[PDB]
């Protein structure tokens, strides 16, 4: 199969750089241009870049000219999105994807990698506090996450066992900072007499909490 | 820079039924040396990549289900639907390649009809840790409703208060086609104290009848 592993994304200050890779396999990589795509907050796609088969040649949106530098290590299968002096409009979630039909000018992009966030932000990076949400047929249990940045925060419940019946909410701002809900609702004789616990993720401050909801 | 206008911003059909999207554009696509137009379709699913639809305007890649049909010329772009399922809910993005800068269109969002569903709604005190820290976030959840106009609101000893709230909605559910929305009265720690009852409340603007939930904090 096509796959393009994305990483690199994070928190930056104003300013500052960022390198994003794109890792492909399952394509003969040497025979296809590659691109990246950015997508701001309010969900609208904005081609970045282009670069040729073997380098030679590069395009950029002129937005970042100067600022973003297209490089593929045609060897290693890999793409990357060197990006400078940073600006907060460049806040977006970035996807690198394959230029097809291998030929001059644009195209259209089959393959898309699943995307990297990038925050540019003077803000310092904040952990969520997890506070459980209990109940004072079904019963709807809930935990809150509260006052965390950058994004993004993964919440699962009971360590993804419980898929079906689960809501996690968008993220609000709230004094500059992010704030979500998950509820999950689970028949009357799973809770309370088992365990239903929370498990939030925030990556950017390296916090990994479980928080079991225990009735009130 | 060819501006592609995707008109309407969002469309609501019922399971079923034929969904039509439009994409404006400012240059003819179509090359007259292959007769080809240079106009794709992509659909994007909350929380995924885009995904490849239809390509040269009207071919469909491979794997998409026949349902999906792309058409037209010029600067006038048609995708259809021919019968929407559940899993359709997604933004669909048109996008030119015809000359360097490729430019996308802002998206149309597919809304799925159904009947009417009262939320369930949910409301949950402080948690202990959260007001040992001095705060108080009441929070109150409307979950699988549908239509999408729904309005909270929160009372505290019977006065309404609208400071400290701060709404969030999901997308529609691919599953039931209903949405859910999540409500926060945000307090302090002496503020939630001071007061007994909690009200939450969704209302609708088409009826009178609300659905009310509430707690007492000493009881």
């Amino acid at each position: 199969e096509v796959q393009l592993v994305e990483s690199g994304g994070g928190l930056v200050k104003p300013g500052g750089s960022l390198k994003l890779s794109c890792a492909a396999s399952g394509f003969t990589f040497t025979r296809y241009a590659m691109s990246w795509v950015r997508q701001t907050p309010e969900k609208r796609l904005e081609w970045v870049a282009t670069i040729s088969n073997g380098g030679s040649y590069t395009y950029y949106l002129d937005s970042v000219k100067g600022r973003f530098t297209l490089s593929r290590d045609n060897a290693k299968n890999t793409l990357y999105l060197q990006m400078s002096s940073l600006r907060s409009e460049d806040t977006a979630m970035y996807y690198c994807a394959r230029r097809e039909g291998g030929q001059a000018g644009p195209a259209w992009f089959v393959y898309w990698g699943q995307g990297t966030l990038v925050t540019v932000s003077a803000a310092k990076t904040t952990p969520p506090s997890v506070y459980p949400l209990a109940p004072g047929s079904m019963v709807t249990l809930g935990c809150l996450v509260k006052g965390y940045f950058p994004e993004p925060v993964t919440v699962t419940w009971n360590s993804g066992s419980l898929s079906s019946g689960v809501h996690t909410f968008p993220a609000v701002l709230q004094s500059d900072l992010y704030t979500l809900s998950s509820s999950v609702t689970v028949p009357s004789s799973t809770w309370p007499s088992e365990t239903v616990t929370c498990n939030v993720a925030h990556p950017a401050s390296s916090t990994k909490v479980d928080k079991k909801i225990v009735p009130r | 820079d060819i501006v592609m206008t995707q008109s309407p911003s969002s469309l609501a059909m019922s399971v079923g039924q034929k969904v039509t999207m439009n994409c404006k554009s400012s240059q003819s696509l179509l090359n007259s040396s292959n007769q080809k137009n240079y106009l794709a379709w992509y659909q994007q699913k909350p929380g995924q990549s885009p995904k490849l639809l239809v390509y040269f305007a009207s071919t469909r890649e491979s794997g998409v289900p026949d349902r999906f049909i792309g058409s037209g010329s010029g600067t006038d772009f048609t995708l259809t639907i021919s019968s929407a399922q559940a899993e359709d809910l997604a933004d669909y993005f048109c996008q030119q390649y015809y000359s360097t800068p490729p430019t996308f269109g802002a998206g149309t969002k597919l809304e799925l009809k159904r009947a009417d569903a009262a939320p369930t709604v949910s409301i949950f005190p402080p948690s202990s840790e959260q007001l040992t820290s001095g705060g108080a976030s009441v929070v109150c959840f409307l979950n699988n409703f549908y239509p999408k106009d729904i309005n909270v609101k929160w009372k505290i000893d019977g006065s309404e208060r609208q400071n400290g709230v701060l709404n969030s909605w999901t997308d529609q559910d691919s599953k039931d086609s209903t949405y859910s929305m999540s409500s926060t009265l945000t307090l302090t720690k002496d503020e939630y104290e001071r007061h007994n009852s909690y009200t939450c409340e969704a209302t609708h603007k088409t009826s009178t009848s609300p659905i009310v939930k509430s707690f007492n904090r000493n009881e």
